[PDB]
């Protein structure tokens, strides 16, 4: 092979690590933050559904 | 937390209905007809403000 040939090979190579480098950095990142405050997609513990509550008028009214 | 209102010893000052369960049972019928519309209306308060303060009057 070339030098040419290896040496932009090398550069897609490079790229395409540093692009995942960075990725893998971003996400311990938000893991980070979605677990210490649970406003995202990750992390997200179910709580009861509020569809299982009954509204219609009951036996006696205070409730 | 605040405190509790509530109403005073005369404003829950009314002439009760001093007969026995027998006697209510009896005219039951009629009394639930003839005494409808106040009736009614005291249990949508009751069922709407979920709050015995509220429906006093």
């Amino acid at each position: 092979d070339g030098p040419e040939k290896n040496y932009e090979r090398t550069m897609a190579i490079l790229q395409i690590e540093a692009e995942k480098a960075e990725l893998r950095l971003k996400e311990l990142e938000v893991r980070r933050l979605m677990r210490a405050r649970g406003d995202g997609p990750w992390f997200h513990y179910p709580t009861i559904d509020k569809e299982l509550i009954d509204h219609s008028p009951k036996a006696t009214p205070d409730n | 937390p605040g405190i509790v209102e509530l109403p005073s010893l005369e404003d829950l000052k009314v002439q009760e209905v001093k007969v026995s369960s027998s006697v209510l049972k009896a005219a039951a019928h009629h009394y639930g007809a003839q005494c409808d519309k106040p009736n009614k209306e005291f249990m949508l308060c009751r069922w709407e403000e979920k709050d015995p303060r509220r429906c006093l009057e």
